[PDB]
């Protein structure tokens, strides 16, 4: 299963 | 005049100072050489290390690996209990502590993966829940992925990946080595040349600057002969970066700023050999034919002078100091010198139990293919005498003997050693620490006192990655040895215990033995 890559928006602040 | 608890507190304060006076590395690795070992059978209760369990590679990874068209590679993320496997342009991570792991697949990459690493993030860039950055280097580009390795009820980190839009074209230089600093700086090197690159990245997008950049810190030009890297090594406590070349040249770089990297020392094998010749004991185990196969930084918390260990293919551990020209303007060193050599042990591994000068001629660690050192001196050497089976030599400082030795001028690098056999077909790839870095104190004096921390931090454990699985090796404490030895005396005489106890007293002293 290809790993779900959550978005940049959550990753980097602010 | 002085009440009980205040009297006892006086004993505690003086005992704390006694433990914190444990000799520093520089003090028992003084200029000269040593071959001091007490070897233990791996099945003995006195073994300094032993294998506690093993984790096979998942079958699905074997399916992908044997489905490899051109290139495959394995590696370890021992800090979080994960391993990884790359197959051409595809990458697969998995928790090796889990009995039936699921494979975290990442196949966005377009070209062959040549290196993978897990580094700390740059502060003030990512959400706090991002614990690491995953660096994926291909033949075309380097890719950064956010990582969140949050612990689970079972005791194994849960790993989720985040995209970043952060990437840069590789260029003409291969990337086979990636290392990260405490502050999230990412350095790159490979098998094309000796140049060192750094990847920068920032949160904000600008019209004059991208979110992710790459620069060559070596600034090469003109005539250049063939030479490339065998490894990169970081020491945050000194803001240093070391590279090892295929010609056994050791280069030292200093991070004089958050974005600067300056080469400050370059020491080729000839220089090491010249230092070695000026020592009292020269040896045929170290010549112009000898190769240096690995480096291991020694942090400033452990030793002031000795900066670096270098392992030869003959099994010699070369301990090098480094010194600055001045005392004030971090201060960058400008000189490096081979000061002390620990020569190999003589005892070879045997199925059946076999029965004072400097030994500078042993071939027991010849050839040494891979080597690792962990504070306070745990040493792993992959000896490849035969092309099918690796033999693992593992040794530790004889902390008990070092602590009792008197006077200070009699201090030597005493060691306890053992041979751990891996089965036929096991080729060792990497060895990494799974527990927190060892430290009994905050400065060299007292730093290496294993005895003092027996009950404050778990024994060190090390993940040995092979082509068939991950083996867990655990350091054994005095109390572990003492308990095991006594367990063998349960069925014996009153004099059987006294005999075993006298072994401990002769090595550790009476107080340490009775305390155990």
């Amino acid at each position: 299963r290809k790993a779900k890559l959550l978005p940049m928006e959550e990753a980097l602040l602010p | 005049a002085l009440p009980p608890v205040a009297k006892a507190a006086q004993v505690v304060n003086q005992t704390l100072q006694l433990d914190d006076s444990y000799p520093d590395l520089d003090s028992y690795c003084r200029p000269g050489a040593s071959s001091d070992y007490e070897m233990q059978s791996s099945d003995s209760s006195w073994a300094p290390f032993h294998v506690v369990r093993h984790h096979n590679i998942p079958d699905k990874v074997f399916e992908h690996l044997n489905a490899g068209e051109v290139f495959t590679k394995l590696g370890l993320f021992a800090e979080i209990g994960y391993a990884w496997a790359s197959i051409d342009s595809s990458l697969f991570l998995w928790d090796y502590t889990h009995p039936n792991p699921e494979l975290i697949g990442y196949e966005e990459a377009t070209h062959t993966i040549t290196a993978v690493a897990l580094v700390p993030p740059k502060p003030g860039v990512f959400v706090k829940t991002i614990t690491h950055v995953l660096v994926v280097a291909t033949t075309s580009e380097i890719i950064l992925l956010g990582v969140s390795a949050t612990p689970t009820p079972s005791g194994s980190k849960s790993l989720t990946l985040y995209s970043t839009r952060m990437s840069v074209h590789r260029g003409g230089s291969d990337v086979s080595f990636i290392v990260g600093t405490k502050d999230g700086r990412i350095f790159l090197g490979g098998e094309s040349d000796t140049d060192i690159h750094e990847i920068f990245y920032q949160q904000e997008e600008r019209w004059f600057s991208s979110r992710c950049g790459k620069i060559n810190h070596s600034h090469p030009f003109g005539s250049r002969q063939q030479e490339w890297l065998r490894g990169l090594y970081v020491d945050d406590t000194r803001n240093l970066l070391y590279s090892l070349s295929n010609r056994s040249t050791i280069r030292t770089y200093h991070m004089e700023g958050p974005e600067k990297l300056t080469k400050v020392i370059e020491k080729d094998k000839t220089s090491c050999l010249r230092d070695f010749a000026h020592m009292a004991d020269s040896s045929p185990l170290f010549t112009d034919k000898t190769n240096i196969v690995a480096l291991s930084p020694i942090p400033a918390t452990e030793a002031s002078k000795l900066h670096l260990m270098a392992l030869t293919d003959t099994g010699c551990r070369l301990f090098l100091s480094a010194t600055s020209s001045a005392s004030y303007t971090a201060l960058a060193p400008q000189s490096m010198q081979l000061q002390f050599v620990k020569f190999p042990p003589r005892e070879s591994p045997t199925r059946i139990r076999t029965l004072s000068q400097l030994d500078k001629t042993s071939r027991a660690l010849d050839p040494s293919a891979l080597g690792f050192r962990f504070s306070p001196g745990y040493f792993f050497d992959v000896v490849r005498k035969h092309p099918n089976q690796d033999m693992l030599f593992v040794s530790a400082p004889d902390t008990g003997r070092i602590k009792v030795t008197q006077p200070a001028s009699a201090l030597k690098y005493f060691e306890q050693g053992t041979w751990i056999e891996l089965e036929n077909g096991n080729r060792t790839i990497e060895i990494g620490l799974t527990t927190a870095p060892f430290a009994a104190a905050k400065q060299p004096l007292g730093f290496g006192n294993e005895l003092a921390v027996q009950f404050d931090q778990v024994p060190g454990e090390f993940a040995v990655l092979t082509n068939t699985g991950v083996h867990i090796v655990r350091r054994r404490r005095l109390v572990d040895i003492f308990a095991k030895a006594l367990g063998n005396c349960v069925s014996a005489s009153d004099d059987a215990l006294e005999r075993e106890v006298r072994k401990f007293i002769n090595q550790y002293g009476r107080v340490e033995t009775i305390a155990a």
